């Protein structure tokens, strides 16, 4: 139940359950498989 | 035979072939692309040069010796002086843009080296001075020079001690930013494509950098007996999707 | 008139509770989003990137070259390098990984630890590199170590090497700040054959080597890390 | 959810091990690439470490301190701390200012809380009770100059008024220009020779301004004013290295001049465990 | 009697907050609303009508004269005003727009600045108006005006022109007090050809100036006015 | 919900949402269209 | 060269209407090929057709 008008004023978020480490950890232009040959 | 290895980039009138690279990055796994309308605020239309200011400019090249610490340049400072694509830049109050980055430095199959190349979206130099003394304007607009991490300090330039990226961080987790490694005996080229990244949608291309590009030798030059010591490593940077809006008079900047 | 009572607790201030409050400006619309490559939701995201570790710790003021193993052509049977696993302390404690750990109490998983050689092309090596499980002593020589979880690297086109220290653990959590009873083993590397340079070539070669967690790692009960403190706010 | 899948003896041409790290990329590698596991389950989501609970605890942002004393004769109230502003920012304490440097934009609504104590360091017959005032004076409204101005009628201005030995506690929408609030910012406010380099020249969210609404009796009380500021909502972009060495300032990357090395030495050689 | 906790804040009296009290005069009816033209709902409403600018600043004690912008007949090339655009200050201040802007934080979107004509109906005249964005400086002669937005006016029938300031900015938000980083341009106004007049007819002729904002605007974050301030409570 | 009985004691009132300056900006009699001329 | 030997070379061609380049980075602002010298020996650079007038002569 919120109390109040604003949005600002509702409690922490909720978890982004969102998880997606790719754009950190492969950002290659050309896809790797693993256990393929990294370089061809 | 398609390799991992070979590729060509053809962006506007020029071309780039490299028979030893090993794949390319694309920052946060995102291509460069326009300005959408629901992200838009200026109300100008913007001006897109396209092919007139898309294409691939070598920056002059620089000199990989055993005492070399690295070298960093600032985007789109480094291309302030490039073709069109720098008039557009003086002339517009605005511009956005996204690049492809070449950094290239062969050998032979003897020498042993690794440098580091690296992108580092808005890298906020420390003053060498400590306290709160700030780094003066000509100090982060080294324009096509770059930075020479191996330079002296200088009075109201930034710091260039390498384990600490310039700003009180340690060179080992500089891979936590979209990079690539160049190692003598894999590599010879470094390609990475960046996408527009900044909290406004367009913002002034002379008073805010919003990449600095870092190459910093790791693994230190070794050649061959008796060979010189010493490799040239060039950089050549391809201005993408480039908008200008509100346009007029031209800019004058300090220095 | 409602009746009531209050709880023990009844006007404590929690830093850790999460509750509604008043807004101050009320009906203020803040500025739309536009989007911005790099979104990071979870610290779990990015200590899956690797980064450098300074292994070569043995200088005596930070430099380029304690992120550098040394490699020397020609030794046999011999060791390169050995370190325990206390992840948030030592060789580990200002890497990403490191760093982060620090910021929790527990952490469980798999780390992955990979070398890539930097030598001449031209050159080639065999290397070792072996994982204790807690309970033995660091191995002292390459048959110690060989009967420990190990990979036989072969230097080849293929410049890195990807060893994974799997969770081997009575206890499902350890203690990211080194404690014994929950202590993670060690992990040595020694030469299988040796390194040999080509002609015309000489000195050392260096390994450049990475940490990062496996997908199966946990981290809990966050807390204050001891990396950073102060002795007066800062002021502009 | 399973943690490892059963997995046993290989021979393959398949390597999974071998990979190129020069590309950028860091290859999802499990232990059971190589060698042969068991399966186990995850019995865990990862809930701890989303970003909306890192950085959403309360944490001390700021610590001021005003007195409530006759201010008869006092030709400067802001310099007898009759009354102290803040010229907010969040960069003042390093505990959680290393916590948000890991990410280059940030954007959030804040939920501040205020706890106010009193002090009376020499003789009193008694504690006062005091009500404290707290207004927030965004850029280009009056700024408080005695400490019962016009000013602190503030009938535009939102203001909190509480008492000394409680708390008080109300959220902000994020007040940023931008979509997000800048971590870094690798510029200047103009192209000018000498203008300042960094965050400083975007920071421009006002004060906080306190006082003591009570006039005065015949002792003195100090009262010492902790503002903490929690993150509710949170959204962060681009990931960045730790901070390694102290902060000097607040708003610029610098560190001091010989510094400690930060990273540990050995005791012993490479080889030592 | 049901169990509560009570939260920080407890017994707090913020300004801005929205709550229900007791009425004082329980049963008591209004007097009833009767119609009355000109209601205004939002502030928004009444920051497009136009009010005049005194531009001409120039004085030394307010006057009626510092609405007028003077004309010089015969003069070519030549420069007839100049102005920053800090809204919230200078020229703009005391304006209608100027008032208002100044009870909140932030502004953005477009202005509307119109001229009106007053010289004699067998005069004539042509002028440019110039908006530079943020990034130049004011404009020096009206060859570097006129690259900028602009509008040539043609002095006829149709007495007043009406220039839009369309809203050119990275940052979607700019402070309504004076700030750098924050800044709008500068406005300009130059000969394009030149005024002349009639026979029989001598001396300066003036152009009134507008300003209001265009349905694009938007302020937010309020405040308290620099415009008004007391030393001690009034009384009747 | 409201505690009270008395119109006086609710919370404050909600956004007009209502919003048109023309009384205040073309109180003109006779209609004048942008783009035709002002003066015929 | 020798197989074991590397380069990278750039050829540029110029649009008539300027002078011929007299240092890379005037010559790099016009059509060009960055050239990686490796196990495949030759590049083709093409002189793309540009120009006003659709002939021109031989002499
Ligand atoms: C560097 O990142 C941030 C992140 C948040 C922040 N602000 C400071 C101002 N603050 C604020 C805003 C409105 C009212 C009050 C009292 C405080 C909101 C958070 N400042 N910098």
């Amino acid at each position: 139940i919120n109390y109040y008008k604003d949005a600002a004023s509702t409690s922490s978020a909720g978890q982004s359950l969102s998880m997606d480490p790719s754009k950190f950890t492969e950002p290659v232009k050309d896809l790797m498989l693993k256990g393929a040959p990294a370089l061809n | 035979g398609y390799s991992d290895r070979v590729q060509q980039i053809t962006l506007g009138n020029s071309t780039i072939t490299t028979q030893e690279a090993a794949n390319a990055v694309v920052c946060y796994a995102e291509w460069p692309e326009y300005l959408p309308d629901v992200d838009a605020s200026d109300v100008n239309k913007t001006s897109k040069p396209d092919t007139s200011v898309c294409r691939f400019y070598t920056l002059d090249s620089k000199t990989w010796t055993t005492g070399s610490k690295g070298w960093c340049w600032k985007l789109p400072d480094a291309l302030k002086d490039m073709g069109v694509f720098g008039q557009n830049m003086f002339f517009h109050s605005l511009g956005r843009s996204g690049y492809t980055v070449h950094v290239q430095c062969n050998a032979t199959k003897f020498h042993s080296g690794c440098l580091l190349v690296v992108v580092i979206p808005e890298h906020q130099l420390a003053s060498h001075e400590g306290g709160n003394v700030s780094v003066k304007y000509t100090f982060t607009h080294p324009g096509e020079r770059g930075i020479d991490l191996s330079s002296a300090n200088e009075v109201g330039g930034p710091v260039k001690d390498v384990l600490y990226n310039m700003n009180g961080t340690l060179l080992g987790n500089l891979l936590i930013f979209p990079h690539q490694f160049i190692n003598l005996r894999t590599n010879n080229t470094a390609t990475i494509v960046i996408p527009y990244i900044n909290s406004v949608p367009i913002d002034s291309m002379t008073r805010h950098n919003n990449v600095s590009l870092m190459v910093i030798p790791i693994a230190p030059l070794t050649v061959p007996t008796g060979a010189t010591p010493s490799l040239p490593i060039t950089v050549t940077i391809a201005p993408m999707c480039t908008e200008f809006s509100g346009i007029r008079s031209k800019s004058i900047v300090p220095q | 008139g409602l009746p009531t009572t209050t709880l023990p607790g009844s006007g404590q201030f929690l830093t850790t509770d999460d509750r509604q409050s008043p807004s101050a400006l009320p009906n203020y619309e803040p500025t739309p989003r536009i989007h911005i490559p790099g979104k990071v939701h979870n610290l779990l995201e990015i200590i899956q990137v690797d980064t450098l570790i300074p292994m070569n710790n043995t200088h005596t003021k930070d430099e380029v070259n304690s992120y550098l193993i040394p490699l020397n052509a020609n030794r046999q049977n011999e060791q390169v390098f050995g370190t325990n696993l206390f992840i948030g302390d030592g060789v580990f404690k200002t890497t990403l990984l490191g760093e982060i750990v620090q910021y929790y109490t527990h952490w469980s998983g798999s780390l992955r630890f990979s070398l890539m050689y930097t030598g001449p092309a031209l050159s080639s090596a065999k290397l070792i590199l072996a994982y204790t499980p807690p309970g033995a002593r660091g191995p002292q020589d390459r048959r110690e170590a060989m009967l420990g979880t190990h990979v036989v690297w072969d230097i080849g086109l293929q410049s890195t090497i990807v060893m994974t220290i799997p969770w081997t653990s009575g206890v499902q959590f350890r203690y990211t700040d080194p404690d014994t009873y929950t202590s993670a083993g060690f992990l040595s590397c020694w030469y299988q054959t040796s390194l040999i340079l080509p002609p015309e070539t000489t000195g050392q070669v260096y390994l450049l080597s990475f940490i990062s967690a496996c997908p199966d790692f946990k981290l809990r009960l966050m807390k204050d890390t001891q990396t950073i403190s102060q002795t007066v706010a800062l002021t502009e | 959810t399973v943690a490892s899948i059963s997995s046993g003896p290989k021979h393959t041409q398949k390597v999974p091990i071998l990979t190129a790290n020069e590309t950028g990329a860091t290859m999802p590698v499990l232990p059971s690439d190589s060698i042969e596991t068991r399966t186990t389950y995850m019995h865990f989501n990862g809930s701890e470490t989303d970003v909306e609970c890192f950085l959403g605890r309360a944490a001390c942002v700021h610590v001021t301190e005003i007195q409530n004393k006759d201010a008869t004769g006092i030709d400067n109230h802001r310099e007898a701390k009759l009354f102290n502003d803040w010229k907010i920012n969040l960069s003042s304490l390093v505990q959680l200012r290393k916590k948000l440097e890991l990410f280059t934009y940030v954007r959030f609504d804040s939920e501040y809380t205020i706890l106010a104590t009193a002090s009376q360091p020499d003789s009193a017959n008694y504690s006062s009770n005091l009500v404290v005032q707290a207004m927030y004076v965004p850029p280009g409204a009056p700024n408080p100059k005695e400490w019962d101005d016009y000013t602190w009628q503030s009938a535009s201005n939102p203001s909190v008024f509480f008492k000394v030995g409680d708390t008080s506690r109300f959220s902000v929408p994020y007040v940023g220009l931008a979509s997000a609030y800048n971590c870094f910012y690798d510029g200047y406010s103009h192209d000018d020779a000498e203008t300042q380099y960094g965050i400083t020249v975007l920071n421009h969210m006002g004060s906080m301004a306190f006082r003591i609404v009570n006039e005065h009796d015949e002792h003195k009380t100090l009262v010492k004013i902790r503002v903490y500021h929690r993150a509710k909502h949170v959204e962060a972009w681009i990931p960045r290295a730790p901070r390694a060495l102290p902060y000097t300032s607040i708003g610029r990357t610098n560190y001091p001049k010989n510094t400690e090395p930060v990273i540990k030495k050995r005791k012993g050689d490479i080889k030592s465990y």
